[PDB]
DNA sequence: TTGTGGGAGCTGTCACGGATGCA
DNA sequence: TGCATCCGTGAGTCGAGGGT
RNA sequence: CCCUCGA
């Protein structure tokens, strides 16, 4: 039998730990500081940043989803990143 | 009285009346004698001279050498075992996770007879682990003890078992050596005598008799008197010699073509060939005294001889008639009887040195295989004593032994007494011993031969009862492995001072008196008729002319811990076992305080335990610091003893040595220079002297609960120090090496304020639950970043590798001061396991006060937990304002049969107050017998009540009269031991005199802090998806089967379902339930337990097509969705 | 009749006896047979993997022999060894010697995983470890009422953690649920005022093992107590067979309305005064109380 | 049982168990012991199978024995069963396999294509469904 | 086996060395016995829980007239020693009428303590009570036959799992049973084994012819019917 | 999510055809995981092609490492990009 | 791939029921 | 073929922390 | 699983 002490000891050096129900629950619940910051952005900027560096789509695909050229998706992306960097003073709480 | 065999030892005045003619031997001798034999120390040799000296190693080497090849050409022989110095000191091995070992060399001499050449050489065998001065080993950093193992001695053993059906008295005999193949002889329901060899089928004994060379008439001549042998020979299948060898081989190897000559060779190799069969000198002496062979004391060879086989067969067939006597050719008037498996003349113990030798031998033989293999595959002139010898199997054998044997154990170091008894234990289980499923009830009973050898009191209450005993005080193990005990020789009626050590064997031939026996001052049995014991627990009165030996001392039957219970003989054996066991669970307190009431055993148990620092040689204290002590001998040489300061024991108690000498002081050899964890001025001090009242108090001490004065908190009298060692390593993982860093993700600069630049908590920090002790991060992988983490990393352009926080935090409910940091690196040259890069241990110290829920106990099995700690003003107090310290409920005493605790209390009061018996107009009658220089005592005097020789009842009652008063001339405790107490709560006096006095109370290592535990949610087992187990793992309580029956009997269906699905096993219901509670809405409906799906998968793995059907009769799909949550993830990111 | 019990059964709805002989062995999912790295660079594997590995090795060696056209005696040896290794995998020790690991320990097969008090049935389905549960030493606490128990603060805080978190966010002591979690974990002083609020009238189950009858589990109303011990009303001792020489007890928090209601109604201590075996009361004055009266 | 009939066996056994508990000063109410004894006398051995599909010698629950007798229009004499054997012979292969002798029960259940109605409480415990007792009964649920 | 010599000492006086040593034999024998005894009782409790688990109350009343007769009591009535476990807490099977026509307790009453007292006070020496032996329900038992729930005092509620309560009530004191058997005998009866030292009974009513040999008894019963 | 109202639960003997209808590929190699990279060897007792991916939405060689690519089977790895949960419900088999 | 070449343990358990196998 | 033997079954609960 | 301990 694999020991609970052994399961935990192994979890100490693994890319994902023995996660609890509470951790999963919180991860499935809103991250209020982040959700409010994203909702502060305008629709186009929030959508560009979400598609770009939350879902990780390539820029041509982000274009094809929002049917705008690549340059203006890149514009919306860099400027929404700036606006969110301003909006998130809780980076210092997490950085 | 003086106990002055130890220099500088405190003056503990003794109530004893009998004189001790012998001193307690070195209590660690059981281990030092054994290991110093194994090694062949000079000391051991000298001892041998006083008593053919060979050492355990020398014995292995002479048995193994010479090593000849198959052609008899080249011979290798091992000559001399020697040792180098130790590689590193003990504390250095402890700090660096090493093994305290010394290099072992041997002299390897190779001869080639074909060329006539000789090549000697010094060959290194390995790093042989060493026993300390304290009788222990350091293995991979941790301290360990090798417990002595109770085995059945090599020999020949006959037992009588009634037949299963026929109700006939059957007899069996087992010939059992120290190494080799078993032999057995058994008579069946039918009257055929049979031989069973290595669990094979029972062939007729005639088969073996004819295979040995005995012809049919040669057999009928000897065994003809027993119609059992004639009946089994008439019923024998075949008659002849080589046909008998053929049948032996046929039954010995199944699926094998038999051959006559190879049968001859195999049979001569099994029992008579000294190569692979050996009953040691123990077995040879046992069989020779058992059957009467070789009584001219020849100990030349130790092997199964043919004549021994014939003698055992005849003994069995004559025991089937049960005649009280027998004689063999040259035999000597041998008694015929069955053997007692549990008698300590047939049950020996393999000590540490022999246990080690038995693995050394295995390794050496595995190496001899390679020696014989290399002698053929190598160029005959190019070989050397270094090319043959491969020391890998020997090193592997020693390592395996110390690392996996049941008998190599984690030393329990709660306090010195723990380790002292642990070194003295006799354990019944282990390899070569008896197994736990075969541990009947009779091996666990107190056996009459245990008297003076194995203490009948100290043993565990739970599943190991009667399997773990401890050696008796005066007992010593003989070179054969039998336990002897000393006795005074009584010549014709006078008790001389000649001490003779008898085994349990030699004891049954004599008769033994008691230490309680009157004698005139010159020496003669003034007692007219004695009460004695002989074999099988005899008890009989007898004239002193027939008494051969007498006990050297009371407590001779008793172990160290048992001999420390004052008034033992007033305590029933159950609570006394409880007191012996609980002494070894006392925690060391910040300040140690010897008992006012003790026995003569405290001092001598501290010294021998080893945690006390003792002067090797007389001298003057040249320097004293908390850090070390330097004594300048009269030699001119110096000696310096470094103090262990706040070391962590194996069990988390604080080992803190403290100097008790001053600069300029004169100390003699053997004097204690510094106190250890539970010692006070050289004596073992496991607890505190507490002012006790025996009375119920408002139910707060109901049903064994204990009430404490808050003084014990304020004045730190039951405060202890506890040190945890939190260890964490940075190692190589599937996504790259981990790094010990101060850069922790998702953490603010605030929570890292107590860390240093590298990420380790700073020395001296106060730490609480969850405080980082060592920051660490583990490579994570982009797919494992949360959407919030991915957003944050993108926005702020964090190019740092994605990691998850795997820091070492402070575990729930623990707190303390960081005492020390220790770190090992791979960048530096530091021995680390493979893939392990950085290692760091943070040591945390907590100062635990006594609390509600802690466990306390006296020495008489009187245990309780603390129910309430009252303010000083609430305690019942004496007439002068003194509040009592501890309130013990009256209802607990009488039915447990331990009024020792009460008697102690009385004596505790007397010693606390001091007394002066009148002695004007003559000394009184009660004081006439014992007291002498006990006629008076100064307050807080230190006295001893030796077990079975302590303070008599009348003398105890007498002291209660002449008690000295307090500072106002008031006698606070009357002649019954009772006192008038005021209720501190109201002020009214309690209506009746309450017994008060002083009692030694111990803080047992069962404390609330260690035991409180609660979990809302935590880790889960990967196999079953159920909560992990154990406080250490933040586990959940097991709601077991009987608990579910309880829940069912209530009809509490929903509670039972919720316990069995969402609280453990339902992996989606867990999360949805925590989510519901956090969001303030109703708890949802359970899902399916994951362990049911695991069961189905195991059944399918057994080729069982288990499906689950619906009402329709259609198999149900037991899987979950893929995108079951897509809407709410966007909702949570606000899109 | 014995022999017919088998044939008549194989004579119902297909189920050909051919299933008793196997040409393909199923291999259990690998999560159910874990392999974990140990401190030291060594690994710990479940026995199942060693058994499957011996099956695989011998089957492959048999493939190699069949291809090499080996002697029939050798190929027969390999076929027998394959049979024996599958026999071990399914039920080790049932025939002949058991496959042993180090220390001559027989490897636990797939049959062992199901049987005994350690198999899945008795160890993981008829009883299991649960969340929202604690354990601690018991002390007497004679000041309580029959329906009450002293629950330590540090136990209550953990047991009720999500409840107090929801309330901490309700009363604005925390801005979000994550800060509520951090607050409860740091033991900030705001939590305690909230704790007594949520604890109120929320029953908890106390168990003492061995549970010899249903009264070995009883519900109580928790009073927050100072210290780290559970306080256990003195009249319920008899039911639990609990004394205070070091006994410990387990705490379980019912969550659902139904579980809480079953606790209040079915299991409350003062509703279980009578022994369910004899019909007589058990919560009677026992020792000190007797001497008092 | 075969001489004085089942009603008298039940008396005999309740009294003979109560005697053991009485000689040691233990008060068990009779109704508990009767609840246990009742479960020892719930089957009948088939001597002549008549026109039904019951194999002679088999132990068949009295309810289903008499029910299949009523619909076939059969020589059945009562059996006393020990508790362990009355337990291993239940209509729930899950209940039997989780109780004792798991390998044997499961081999037989496989050979016989047994289908567990999943109606007992233990079975409901194993799969995570509300037990059919107390608050889990449809009347109250 | 009792040692011929007794410990003449009290623990107040303080036992001698041999008295103490001798006392340990039995002390430890009992401590060791406790583990095996609690394991035996636990195994029996598990088997009883399994055999009785599905037994639940299913209906209020099967309305049967079957029951068993319990005794309640040369000059006066002597209370029966076993009223507590066979008469008390039962449902009365038939009206208890005294020497006169008085109806003391009516068919279907609880037979609590007041009712048993009133019964004894009226000279009633036997009562018919419902039982689960005589209970006619197909599956499980009915409430009226079972009687009151011992835990609550009132008549058993319709959902009660009385099999588990019964197994627990029988097992719980099993560790008190010490030494044909004690706890081995309870197991012998519940396992329905052929007992050791079996006493044969009569297969038919008739006359006995008793052949008395040496260590051999031989019994022959000639039936009253005149059959074989 | 299963409503947990299963009527019945039934056993029988599995046919070799059933055993192959359960399996996601044959375990052909005895090796478990690389002594160096700690990664499951192909066709072994922990192979990801047949049993499942060790890490969420990650194939063996890394050509498809995202939730965007879901359900597709890497034509270089043979590994299906899905949750690692599948490694507790996907059986292999062995052809004797 | 060449003179030769069989393990380390073990029993110090007990009661009961029924298939197995043997004369 | 009628048993005797051999085999296979079962042998209390929950805790702590140290190990292969 | 084992070891030592706890009720
Ligand atoms: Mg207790
Ligand atoms: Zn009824
Ligand atoms: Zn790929």
């Amino acid at each position: 039998q694999i020991t609970d002490w052994q399961l935990a000891s192994n979890a100490e050096h693994s890319s994902t730990g023995l996660r609890s129900a509470e951790v999963e629950a919180l991860e499935a619940l809103p991250d209020t500081e982040i959700k409010e910051a994203l909702q502060a952005l305008p629709e186009e900027f929030r959508m560009a940043v979400y598609y770009a560096d939350v879902e990780g789509f390539p820029y041509k695909e982000i274009a094809e989803i929002m049917d705008t050229p690549i340059g203006t998706v890149m514009s919306r992306l860099h400027r929404g990143r700036r606006q969110l960097r301003g909006l998130l003073a809780d980076v210092a709480r997490d950085r | 009285s003086s106990n002055n065999s130890v220099p500088g030892a405190p003056n503990r005045v003794s109530f004893a009346k009998l004189r001790e003619p012998l001193e307690v031997p070195g209590l660690l001798d059981v281990q030092t004698d054994s290991f110093e034999w194994l090694i062949g120390s000079p000391r051991w040799r000298e001892s041998a001279a006083e008593r053919n000296p060979v050492g355990g190693l020398e014995e292995v080497l002479y048995e193994l050498s010479p090593i000849e090849d198959f052609s008899g050409s080249m011979s290798l022989s091992f000559s001399d075992p020697r040792f180098d110095d130790v590689k590193a000191p003990v504390d250095e091995c402890k700090d660096k996770d090493m093994t305290y070992a010394a290099p072992l060399f041997v002299t390897a001499e190779f001869i080639n007879n074909n060329t006539g050449e000789i090549k000697s050489q010094t060959v290194f065998m390995g790093d042989f682990p060493m026993m300390t001065e304290k009788g222990t080993f350091i293995i991979n950093g941790t301290e360990r003890v090798v417990v002595s193992q109770l085995v059945r001695s090599p020999g020949v053993y006959f037992d009588e078992t009634i037949d299963k059906s026929t109700d006939k008295t059957l007899h069996s005999v087992k010939v059992i050596p120290s190494r080799g193949a078993w032999l057995e002889f058994d008579v069946d329901k039918r009257d055929t005598v049979g031989v069973r060899i290595d669990r094979k089928r029972r062939q007729p004994v005639t088969v073996l008799l004819k295979a040995l060379g005995w012809t049919s008439e040669q057999i009928v001549e000897r065994f003809g008197f027993s119609e059992i042998m004639r009946s089994t020979l008439e019923k024998d299948n075949t008659v002849g010699t080589d046909e008998a060898l053929l049948d032996i081989y046929r039954k010995l190897r199944p699926g094998e073509p038999p051959t006559k000559e190879s049968a001859q060779t195999l049979l001569e190799n099994l029992f008579f060939k000294e190569k692979r069969y050996d009953l040691a000198r123990v077995g040879r002496y046992k069989v020779n005294k058992k059957l009467g062979l070789h009584v001219g004391e020849p100990i030349t060879s130790s092997t199964l001889t043919e004549e021994d086989v014939v003698a055992t067969i005849e003994y069995l067939v004559r025991l089937h008639e049960g005649q009280t006597t027998m004689t063999v050719p040259g035999g000597v008037e041998v008694p015929v009887e069955t053997d007692d498996i549990d008698h300590f003349g047939n049950r020996r113990l393999r000590t540490v040195g022999e246990l080690i030798q038995n693995q050394i031998r295995v390794g050496m033989s595995r190496m001899e295989r390679v020696v014989r293999e290399r002698m053929t595959t190598q160029d005959v002139e190019a070989i050397t004593p270094q090319t043959l010898i491969n020391i890998r199997p020997v090193v592997a054998a020693i390592k395996e032994f110390f690392g996996t044997s049941q008998l190599s154990q984690f030393m329990d170091q709660n306090n010195p007494l723990s380790g002292l008894t642990h070194k003295r234990r006799l354990s019944a289980l282990g390899p070569g011993g008896l197994s736990r499923e075969r541990a009947g009830l009779e091996v666990r009973d107190v056996h009459p031969s245990h008297y003076g050898r194995m203490c009948p009191i100290e043993t565990p209450e739970g599943p190991n009862i009667g399997l773990i005993g401890s050696l008796s005080v005066y007992a010593r193990v003989n070179p054969f492995g039998f336990i002897e005990t000393p006795y005074r020789k009584v010549v014709d009626g006078v008790v001389s001072d000649e001490i003779v050590y008898l085994t349990a064997d030699e004891e049954d031939r004599h008769v033994v008196a008691q230490a309680n026996s009157p004698i005139d001052a010159d020496g003669r049995f003034v007692e007219p008729r004695v009460l004695v014991r002989r074999k099988a627990g005899e008890v009989e009165y007898v004239p002193s002319s027939e008494v051969d030996y007498m006990d050297v001392s009371p407590r001779q039957m008793v172990s160290v811990a048992t001999a420390m219970i004052p008034f033992l003989e007033h305590d029933d054996a159950n609570r006394a076992l409880m007191g012996a066991n609980m002494q070894r669970q006392a925690v060391p307190l910040v300040r140690s305080e010897a008992p006012l009431v003790g026995t003569g055993m405290e001092l001598r148990a501290a010294i021998d335990a080893g945690d006390v620092v003792v002067a090797e040689e007389s001298g003057v204290i040249e320097e004293v610091s908390a850090d070390y002590i330097t004594v300048m001998h009269d030699n001119g040489t110096r000696r310096t003893y470094r103090m262990r300061k706040f070391a962590r024991s194996n069990h988390g108690t604080c080992a803190n040595q403290c100097p008790i000498v001053d600069a300029g002081d004169r100390v003699e050899a053997g004097q204690v220079i510094a106190d250890g964890p539970c010692t006070d001025d050289g004596e073992m001090a496991l607890g505190k002297n507490l002012l006790v009242a025996i009375m119920p108090w408002e139910g707060h001490n109901y049903e064994d609960a204990i009430i404490l004065s808050n003084r014990l908190v304020e004045e730190d009298v039951l405060t202890s120090i506890h040190i945890e060692e939190h260890e964490i390593d940075a190692r190589d993982t599937k996504l790259g090496a981990e790094e010990i860093t101060r850069d922790i993700p998702n953490i603010s600069d605030e929570v890292l304020a107590d860390l240093d630049e590298r990420g380790i908590v700073r020395i001296g920090a106060e730490v609480r639950d969850g405080d980082i002790l060592v920051g660490k991060v583990t490579p994570k992988g982009e797919t494992e970043l949360t959407p919030e983490e991915r957003l944050l990393r993108a926005i702020f352009g964090e190019k740092a590798r994605e990691v998850r926080d795997t820091s070492l935090k402070v575990p729930h409910g623990e707190s303390g001061k960081v005492i020390g940091i220790r770190v090992f690196s791979r960048e530096d040259e530091d021995e680390l396991p493979a893939g392990v890069n950085e290692l760091v241990r943070v040591y945390v110290a907590q100062k635990r006060k006594i609390s509600d829920g802690d466990k306390l106990a006296g020495r008489h099995g009187n245990k309780g937990v603390i129910g309430k700690i009252l303010p000083v003003e609430d305690m019942p107090f004496l007439a002068d304002g003194t509040p009592v310290d501890i309130i013990l409920n009256t209802h607990g005493v009488p039915r447990r049969m331990n009024i020792g605790q009460i008697l102690e209390t009385h004596l505790g009061w007397c010693a606390h107050s001091g007394w002066k018996v009148d002695a004007a107009k003559g000394v009184p009658d009660w004081a006439a017998r014992l007291p002498d220089e006990l006629l008076e005592a100064q307050p807080n005097a230190i006295v001893s009540t030796p077990v079975f020789d302590g303070a008599q009842e009348a003398e105890l009652q007498g002291l209660l009269s002449c008690t000295l008063p307090n500072r106002d001339g008031d006698v606070l405790v009357d002649a019954d031991g009772k006192a008038m107490l005021f209720d501190g709560r109201s002020g009214e006096p309690f209506p009746y005199p309450v017994t008060v006095g002083y009692m030694y109370i111990m803080k047992l290592h069962h404390l609330v802090d260690d035991k409180i535990h609660a979990r809302s949610t935590g880790p889960y087992s990967m196999i079953t998806q159920q909560p992990l187990g154990g406080k250490a793992q933040f586990g959940g309580q097991r709601f077991g089967e009987m608990e579910c029956w309880a829940m069912q009997a209530y009809g509490a269906a929903y509670t039972l379902q919720e316990l069995l699905t969402i609280k453990s096993d339902d992996t989606v219901g867990r999360v949805k339930v925590y989510e519901a509670i956090v969001k303030g809405e109703n708890i949802p409906e359970p899902g399916i337990p994951e362990s049911f799906k695991v069961l189905l998968k195991e059944l399918q793995s057994l080729c069982l097509n288990v499906e689950v059907l619906s009402s329709d009769g259609a198999a149900i799909e037991l899987r979950e969705g893929e995108d079951e949550d897509l809407e709410r993830a966007a909702a949570n990111l606000g899109i | 009749l014995k022999r017919l019990k088998v044939v008549a059964a194989f004579q119902q709805s297909g189920n050909s006896p051919m299933g008793m002989v196997l040409d393909a062995v199923p291999v259990i999912p690998p999560e159910l047979r874990p392999m974990v790295q140990l401190d030291g660079g060594r690994f710990a594997t479940s026995d199942l993997n060693d058994l499957y590995r011996r099956v695989i090795n011998r089957n492959n060696r048999l493939k190699r022999l069949i291809d090499l056209g080996a002697p029939e005696i050798i190929v027969n040896n390999e076929k027998r060894m394959l049979q024996e290794s599958v026999d071990a995998l399914f039920d080790n020790g049932r025939r002949g010697r058991p496959v042993t690991g180090p220390g001559n320990r027989p490897l636990k097969s797939l049959s062992d995983l199901l049987k005994g008090k350690q198999g899945r049935f008795r160890q993981n389905l008829l009883g299991k470890r649960v969340d929202y549960s604690g354990r601690s030493v018991i002390v007497v606490g004679p000041q309580l009422k029959l329906h009450q128990c002293g629950l330590p603060k540090l136990m209550a805080l953990e047991l009720f953690k999500p409840f107090v978190m929801k309330r901490l966010v309700d009363l604005n002591h925390a801005q979000n649920i994550k800060s509520a979690k951090r607050m409860v974990e740091r033991q900030r002083p705001q939590v305690w005022d909230v704790l007594e609020e949520v604890i109120a009238e929320h029953p908890v189950l106390l168990n003492r093992a061995p549970t010899l009858h249903r009264l070995g589990i009883q519900a109580f109303e928790p009073m927050l107590v100072e210290g780290k011990a559970i306080q256990l009303h003195p009249l319920v001792c008899e039911a639990f067979n609990a004394d205070f020489d070091g006994d410990q007890m387990a705490v379980h928090l019912p969550l659902s309305a139904e579980a809480q209601a079953e606790a209040r109604i079915l299991m409350l201590s003062s509703n279980n005064i009578l022994s369910p075996a004899s019909g007589r009361p058990l919560a009677m004055p026992r020792l000190d109380m007797v001497t008092g009266l | 049982l075969r001489v004085q009939g089942p009603r008298e066996v039940q008396i005999h056994l309740v009294r003979e168990v109560q005697e053991v508990y009485r000689a040691q000063g233990v008060s068990i109410h009779d109704k508990h012991i009767e609840v246990i004894v009742r479960q020892m006398l719930r089957r009948v051995t088939i001597i002549d199978s008549g026109s039904t599909e019951f194999l002679p010698g088999s132990l068949i629950d009295r309810a289903e024995f008499e029910a299949e007798n009523r619909r076939v229009v059969a020589a059945g004499r009562p059996v006393l069963m020990g508790i362990t054997k009355a337990s291993l012979a239940t209509d729930s292969w899950l209940s039997a396999a989780s109780f004792q002798e798991t390998t044997r029960v499961l081999t037989d259940a496989a050979i016989n294509c047994r289908s567990d109605k999943l109606n007992g409480l233990k079975e409901n415990v194993i799969i995570g469904k509300l037990i059919p007792a107390g608050t889990g009964i449809n009347r109250y649920r | 086996e009792f040692i011929p010599r007794p410990v003449k000492s009290s623990f107040r006086e303080g036992l001698t060395v041999l008295e103490y040593f001798i006392n340990t034999h039995g002390a430890r024998k009992g401590l060791a016995d406790t583990a095996l005894r609690t394991a035996d009782s636990g195994y029996l409790t598990r088997r009883l829980v399994d055999v009785s688990q599905d037994v639940i109350v299913r209906e209020h009343d099967c309305q049967t007239e079957r029951g068993i007769v319990v005794e309640l009591a040369d000059g006066t009535l002597i209370r029966d020693p076993y009223i507590e476990t066979s008469a008390y807490a039962r449902t009365l099977g038939t009206d208890a009428v005294d020497e006169a026509g008085n109806v003391i307790v009516e068919r279907g009453q609880d037979l609590g303590d007041p009712e048993i007292d009133a019964l004894l006070a009226a000279g009633i020496t036997q009562v018919k009570v419902r039982s689960v032996l005589t209970c006619a329900t197909s599956t499980g038992v009915c409430a009226t036959c079972y009687g009151r729930s011992m835990a609550t005092g009132k008549l058993v509620d319709i959902g009660e799992a009385v099999g588990i309560v019964a197994a627990q009530s029988i097992g719980e004191p099993g560790t008190q049973l010490t030494m044909t058997g004690g706890l081995p005998r309870v197991q012998e009866l519940f396992e329905a084994r052929v007992p050791r030292g079996k006493a044969p009974i009569a297969d038919v009513t008739g006359r006995v012819r008793l052949e008395d040999g040496e260590r051999f008894y031989k019994i022959t019963i000639v039936p009253d019917d005149g059959g074989e | 999510l299963d409503v947990n109202f299963f009527d019945e639960l039934r056993i029988g003997l599995a046919t070799a055809e059933d055993i192959r209808q359960w399996s996601y590929g044959e375990v052909k190699k005895p090796e478990t995981i690389n002594y160096r990279t700690l990664k499951p060897e192909k066709d072994g007792l922990f192979c990801e092609k047949i049993f499942g991916p060790t890490r969420d939405w990650e194939c063996y060689c890394g050509k498809y490492k995202r939730v965007r690519f879901k359900g597709i089977i890497c034509e270089r790895c043979g590994v299906e990009v899905t949750r690692a949960k599948v490694r507790r419900e996907r059986m292999g088999h062995i052809e004797l």
